[PDB]
């Protein structure tokens, strides 16, 4: 479906191209495969994310990395990419608002789920290679504020910190004030615990 | 795995071509049609199948498996003359 | 006439044509909705807008025009015409080149979805099943095995016997296919049990224990 | 300043350096085939060793669209008179031995490249 | 080498079921890109850079006696496992190794040399690059090179 | 017309080599001759012998990816569109010269391999 919706938005085939225009540049890949090039990035890449983020590529890992110096695009469908939930942050504003919140509260009684919430597109999956691409703030509270400005243009949020934490490494209770070998250890001793 | 890789693998497999070495000798071709998965079952001494439950299955030293079926399709092609399609079944 | 090789393809005036990129469904709209001539309503309309010819290329056949243009690349794209008859000419080149844009918004996420619809839902997965029991089955005797028998119904392999000088009439004329024929080929031309055969073909001939294609039973010239 | 190649006009084998003993003229004959033509300039062969300010070039201007490179209201674009120009080092193997921040500017279809 | 040492830097191209290392300009020839100018279309983009048309320049000299796309075919043969004797089965098996082989990910079709030779003159680009030093070296740790 | 069953094609040319700028005076086909079988190669010609030959192998994506119809002017009064039924790309080729297919499998440039050589002692061999 990629392939054929990239057809559809003036990629033009690789054996049909003049073969001197190919410093028009943006070698867009599907899988690691060449399937053509394109004009327009900024405006390709805009229509990429605002199809993943209702549906038509599936809003699971589908990554889409443009590479800007390099002028590439790189479309990942396929098994083994470690992807992670990230909010959405447009115009130093989050995508969440207080009626996602109040709609997820009310979980039990609604139909509301997890699902509902990527439907909206206000949570995306970010792989890694996607995630070098992506300007992301730890905590809304902070670094979306004003001040002497570090970055006005940020891409997405943290939901909370505490998740680059394992399950056995979220057990230790303020892993942040002790040494880092004695979280290893205690990751190592929680698995020998009895109960 | 179970739901489109193992079709996958089975429908994307070439036709087992076949013909007579021992005026044309017969050829005989056969293709694999779906994969039809069924529930984990036991057969016990007396062959009669019986859901496995897992914690049955964690007692007797048992294995949680699955049997697989798949529809195979035969074709007579013989002599310049009309075919046999003869689909077996699930398998 | 012959046309062995036509290589002249005609006209070296090659009055110029445009190419186009169209829709993977509108076109087959505009195909398969008739037989008119793959004109539908066809003709080059006459306005001024943004200092554009639009065309009265058919819209409302959807059951400029919404296209956009691209330049000339490569050749320009010469066009031939590979007819059923056997080579007839060429045909004018391409002038430039155009896209098949959708017309307008979200609309083609609908067109997606009707291409899934027809398009028929194509993926073939796995499915359950509460289970099988007419898997290998009771017979009598497998059918195979049943038919063999019923073919030995015809005649024996211990066979009988009675032409002793027929045997050299076709090794002298089949010897120029194999000079030394194996057992298995004389058995089937002839009709006569292997016992009885070899007893023959020791008298008549040797066995080419070395021979070039093969090991098989060669000929006394006499 | 060589031309990195002057492909065949005939055979498309690239073109390579040749001496016109008769004439005493530089010439840039082909070797699959036997075509030959003039030369207009006179370099066979140009390595520097060490390198040029190139990374004013090598520097496409589609880079004011990363939302990870950094944006300085200070320093406004010579070009046009427009702020947010985003700055970034060298990004190159070659360091220069050098942090030169080179600047572009942000504004649409300016891409105005410089470093100070 | 001691003698001439100014084509110093060689471009080659390992390839699967193929033994010795196979020069790369004798593989896009074998593709069906006999033509030079061809050839480093492919590999390089924009013509008027200097440095990466004088750095494929070995890697041209160092093939003109492979001139012709049967001839390329005869010397990748010419590293089979087996080669046999006759002329067109060499043919054949550097013909089936290109076409299954190398790179099945763009394609296994017969019609699919153009898109073979875009993709390894891509890698030739990416190689010339890191040559000449414009993009950075990949890194095996980072997590996203996984799967 | 749409019943006409006569397939168009479509030959294109890298603009690296010249068009047929019109000195192309009569000779523009040979589909068969690579042999070595329904779909092979084309080998085309130049107005007899003399001329520059070249060979157009098809497209891998056409049709499936997305169907390219020929709208053509039509100077009559209707127009016509007609769906390409295949794609292949011509590059010259026949060598339009000698080739060296033995070469004594040379030493690959360890030796001198004095350029502009190998091809000026051949074309002395040979007459
Ligand atoms: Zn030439
Ligand atoms: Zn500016």
């Amino acid at each position: 479906p990629i392939l054929e919706f990239l057809e559809e938005w003036s990629m033009e085939n690789l054996e049909e191209i003049s073969p001197a225009a190919i410093a028009d540049a943006t070698k867009i890949f599907v899988n690691g495969c060449w399937v053509g090039i394109h004009k327009d990035p900024e405006q390709l890449m805009n229509t990429l994310r605002k199809l993943r983020r209702q549906m038509d590529i599936i809003v699971s890992e589908v990554s889409m990395i443009r590479d800007i110096r390099e002028r590439e695009i790189r479309i990942y469908t396929d098994a083994g990419r470690i992807c992670r939930p990230l909010l959405i942050v447009e115009k130093q504003k989050l995508l969440l608002k207080k009626r996602h919140i109040d709609q997820l509260k009310e979980r039990e009684y609604n139909n509301y789920s997890w699902q509902d919430l990527v439907a909206s597109g206000v949570v995306e999956y970010i792989d890694t290679l996607e995630e070098e691409t992506v300007m992301l703030a730890m905590t809304p509270d902070d670094l979306q504020e004003k001040e002497v400005a570090y970055c006005s243009t940020y891409t997405h949020c943290e939901i909370h910190p505490s998740m680059i934490l394992g399950v056995c490494a979220s057990i230790i209770p303020f892993p942040d004030h002790n040494q880092s070998p004695r979280n290893t250890y205690q990751s190592a001793m929680g698995k020998q615990a009895m109960g | 795995f179970i739901q489109m890789s193992v079709q996958r693998i089975v429908e994307d497999a070439p036709p087992i071509d076949l013909q007579a070495e021992a005026e044309e000798p017969p050829r005989y071709l056969l293709k694999f049609e779906q994969i039809y998965l069924s529930k984990p079952t036991h057969w016990e001494r007396d062959g009669a199948p019986s859901p496995m439950m897992p914690n049955e299955a964690r007692l007797r030293n048992l294995t949680y498996s699955a049997p697989l079926y798949v529809d195979i399709t035969k074709t007579v092609i013989k002599e310049g003359e009309e075919q046999l399609q003869t689909q077996h079944q699930k398998t | 006439a012959e046309r062995g090789e036509l290589d002249l393809t005609g006209a070296k005036q090659n009055t110029g044509v445009w190419l186009v990129k169209v829709p993977k469904y509108l076109s087959q709209q505009w195909a398969k909705a008739s037989g008119r001539g793959e004109v539908g309503k066809l003709r080059i309309a006459k306005t001024q807008g943004r200092t554009e010819v639009s065309f009265t290329l058919n819209e409302d056949l959807a059951n400029e025009h919404p296209f956009v243009l691209q330049s000339v690349g490569g050749q320009t794209l010469t066009v031939f015409t590979e007819s059923s008859s056997d080579k007839l000419s060429l045909e004018g080149i391409v002038v430039q080149r155009a896209e098949c844009r959708p017309a307008a918004s979200e609309n083609y996420m609908r067109l997606k979805r009707l291409q899934i619809e027809e398009s028929s839902k194509p993926v073939r997965l796995s499915q359950q099943l509460d289970k099988v029991v007419t898997t290998n089955y009771k017979p009598v005797a497998n059918h195979q095995y049943n038919i063999e028998y019923e073919r030995k119904k015809k005649e024996d392999g211990k066979r009988a016997r009675a032409d002793k000088q027929h045997v050299l009439d076709m090794l002298f004329s089949a010897f120029e296919k194999h000079q030394y024929y194996n057992l298995k080929d004389l058995v089937d031309i002839t009709k006569q049990p292997v016992v009885y055969l070899k007893e023959i073909l020791k008298e008549i001939g040797v066995q080419n224990v070395k021979g070039i294609h093969k090991n098989t039973w060669e000929l006394k010239p006499e | 300043g060589f031309v990195g190649i002057r492909f065949c006009q005939e055979c498309n084998n690239m073109l390579y350096p040749k001496e016109d003993k008769e004439n005493r003229i530089l010439l840039y004959a082909c070797r699959n085939c036997d075509y030959q033509q003039e030369a207009d300039n006179s370099c066979i062969y140009v390595n520097k060793i060490t390198h040029e300010v190139d990374e004013l070039t090598q520097i496409i201007a589609d880079v004011s669209q990363d939302p990870t490179l950094p944006r300085t209201e200070d320093h406004p674009c010579q070009k046009c008179g427009h702020k947010e120009a985003v700055f970034f080092q060298s990004h190159s193997a070659r360091a220069e031995d050098a942090m030169r921040l080179y600047y572009v500017c942000t504004a649409p279809h300016c891409g105005h490249r410089w470093t100070e | 080498g001691a003698k001439k040492s100014a084509i110093g830097q060689r471009i080659v191209a390992t390839l699967p079921y193929i033994k010795q290392e196979v020069p790369i300009i004798i593989v896009f020839r074998a593709l069906g890109f006999v033509s030079d100018r061809d050839i480093l279309e492919h590999i390089i983009y924009d013509f008027e850079d200097p440095e990466m048309m004088e750095m494929v320049k070995p890697s041209l000299d160092e093939a003109f006696v492979i001139q012709e796309q049967n001839v390329a075919l005869n010397f990748i043969g010419s590293r089979g496992a087996k080669p046999g004797v006759t002329k067109e089965k060499r043919i054949k098996y550097a013909k089936e190794v290109l076409q299954k082989e190398m790179l099945p990910h763009v394609g296994v079709s017969d019609f699919c040399e153009t898109k073979k030779a875009y993709f390894l003159g891509y890698m030739v680009h990416r190689l010339l690059l890191a040559a000449l030093g414009r993009r950075e070296l990949d890194d095996r740790d980072h997590y996203g090179n996984k799967r | 017309p749409k019943n006409t069953t006569k397939k168009y094609n479509i030959m294109a040319f890298n603009a690296a080599d010249k068009v047929n700028f019109a000195t192309w005076n009569q000779a523009r086909l040979e589909r068969d001759l690579s042999n070595k079988p329904e779909d092979q190669p084309w080998l085309l010609r130049v107005n007899g012998k003399s001329g520059r030959k070249f060979k157009g192998i098809k497209k891998g994506g056409v049709t499936e990816n997305t169907s390219y119809y020929i709208f053509t002017q039509c100077p009559d009064g209707a127009f016509e569109a007609f769906p390409v039924h295949n794609w292949y790309n011509f590059t010259p080729l026949a060598r339009h010269r000698t080739l060296t297919a033995e070469e004594a499998e040379e030493e690959w440039e360890r030796r001198n391999k004095v350029l502009n050589h190998f091809s000026i002692m051949q074309q002395r061999r040979l007459k």
